[PDB]
């Protein structure tokens, strides 16, 4: 009979378990025997207090490095403001020690936990790449609660070294099964930011994770976009509880908040899932998330049923992670087929955008060829366009099965005249659909201003397979 | 950039 943790703050970890069903169903995974034994998670952040009384027992120097100062020791830099507490807070969410009379517990409280000190300094492309590419045959899961500015006007993604690190990780990392990269989708809600304008979250190689408040609402800080895959609980208003974790200076906090707290909880759940099946590939893990995540009782006004019967929201992806369902489905999971990539260059000539542009194209999705896709995973609309005020644009993509993805919503603060330069807007919302047939791209001016520009390239990039479908939900 |  499984005995739940006795830690003093565990009863305040409302998001892990409860009679109420507003939780991530983590105790159900623990009771199946999965606590993270043998799995290695690394927090890429401002350091990790490796001697914290709730982290030391799980700390793993092999999962750690200090990229900012070029040494092995990721200990945070102590200041009066406690600026560099952020990584320690994230680490305790994943892997705080259980049943030790200190603070609460991690989701994967028997996993090994490390930290890369890489935010406490100038975060160059090289710094990111050395962090994403750290010890990729030892570290299983990387968690990143940072990214481009959330001012609602930035379009920014991994530069060359960082992108190379993503590809090397998913291709050769973890014995060829692929590094698992977990990303916080962003804090730009107040600025009406779009997490598709962030190349880290928008990447197919990252599991981008959004947030829900305790009462099941879209937090003030949440960014909506089509690249988000799923959700975990985080903070909300001041009547709603927050996240309990290890804090700097060997303390415990019950007030960890924002997008930052959601990715580590997902990383912990993924750690439990990998313990249940160590042979899972990076793509397998995204399939498991798609199939097991739960929309129920998450409030949003944009819930839509996609072509295979799954509910999907731009605020929540496929919904809340469900650890018990993840570990259960992982155990007998059949590895997915190798990833195929079908490239469809849509335009025969540039198109003036004006007030509204609709581009319709019927595609065969590489019929007759070895990259024929009948089962979509990610889809990208790689767009090159000029426009005089970028944030007045709204961009939608409709799949042949009728699923309307918002690739870009209006961004009031985005005054840029720089347009998009082959920007690979990504959607997860057509996962498992057949992509053969008519795709529709819609670009519209959401403002009354007389804006002007031209779409010069639209590449539809489809990823996926040609086998193994489930009966639609 | 990169912000926490
Ligand atoms: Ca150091
Ligand atoms: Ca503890
Ligand atoms: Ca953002
Ligand atoms: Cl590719
Ligand atoms: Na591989
Ligand atoms: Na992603
Ligand atoms: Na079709």
């Amino acid at each position: 009979v499984y005995q739940e943790p006795t830690d003093p703050k565990f009863p305040q970890q409302w998001y892990l378990s409860g009679v109420t069903q507003r939780d991530l169903n983590v105790k159900a995974a623990w009771a199946q025997g999965y606590t993270g034994h043998g799995i290695v998670v690394s927090i890429l952040d401002d350091g990790i207090e490796k001697n914290h009384p709730d982290l030391a027992g799980n700390y793993d120097p092999g999962a750690s490095f200090d990229v900012n100062d070029q040494d092995p020791d990721p200990q945070p830099r102590y200041t009066q403001m406690n600026d560099n507490r952020h990584g320690t807070r994230c680490a305790g969410e994943v892997a705080a020690v259980a049943n030790n009379g200190v603070c609460g517990v991690g989701v994967a409280y028997n996993a090994r936990i490390g930290g890369v000190r890489m935010l406490d300094g100038e975060v160059t492309d090289a710094v990111e790449a050395r962090s994403l590419g750290l010890n990729p045959n030892h570290i299983h899961i990387y968690s990143a609660s940072w990214g481009p500015e959330d001012d609602g006007k930035t379009v920014d993604g991994p530069a060359r070294l960082a992108e190379e690190a993503f590809f090397r990780g998913v291709s050769q990392g973890r014995g060829g099964l692929g590094s698992i990269f977990v990303w916080a989708s962003g804090n730009g809600g107040r600025e009406h930011d779009s997490c598709n304008c962030d190349g880290y979250t928008n990447s197919i190689y990252t599991l981008s994770i959004s947030s829900a408040t305790q009462f099941g609402n879209v937090p003030w800080y949440s960014e909506a976009c089509s690249s988000t895959l799923a959700t975990t609980y985080s903070s909300g208003n001041q009547n709603e509880k927050q996240i309990v974790t290890t804090d700097l200076r060997q303390k415990c906090t019950e007030s960890h908040t924002g997008t930052s707290a959601s990715a580590p909880l997902a990383a912990g759940i993924i750690a439990l899932t990998l313990e249940a099946n160590k042979n899972l590939t990076w793509r397998d893990m995204q399939h498991l998330v798609v199939q097991t995540s739960k929309p129920a009782h998450l409030n949003a006004n944009d819930w839509a049923t996609n072509g295979v019967g799954r509910k999907v929201s731009h605020s929540y992806g496929y919904g809340l992670l469900d650890a018990g369902a993840m570990v259960a489905l992982a155990q007998n999971w059949t590895t997915v087929a190798p990833q195929r990539k079908c490239i469809i260059d849509i335009l025969t000539e540039p198109k003036d955008i004006g007030k509204r542009l609709e581009v319709r194209k019927t595609v065969t999705a590489c019929l007759g060829e070895p990259n024929h896709i009948t089962r979509l995973e990610h889809a990208q609309a790689r767009l090159t366009l000029s426009y005089n005020r970028r944030g007045d644009l709204a961009i939608h993509l409709v799949s042949p099965m009728g699923t309307r993805s918002t690739l870009l919503a209006a961004r009031p603060h985005d005054y840029s005249a720089d347009g998009f330069n082959d920007w690979a807007f990504m959607t997860t919302h057509s996962w498992d659909e057949d992509p053969s047939g008519e795709w529709v791209l819609e670009i519209e001016n959401t403002s009354e201003a007389n804006n002007y520009g031209t779409l010069t390239k639209f590449t539809l990039v489809l990823y996926g397979t040609a086998s193994g479908s489930l009966v639609p939900r | 950039x990169x912000v926490k």
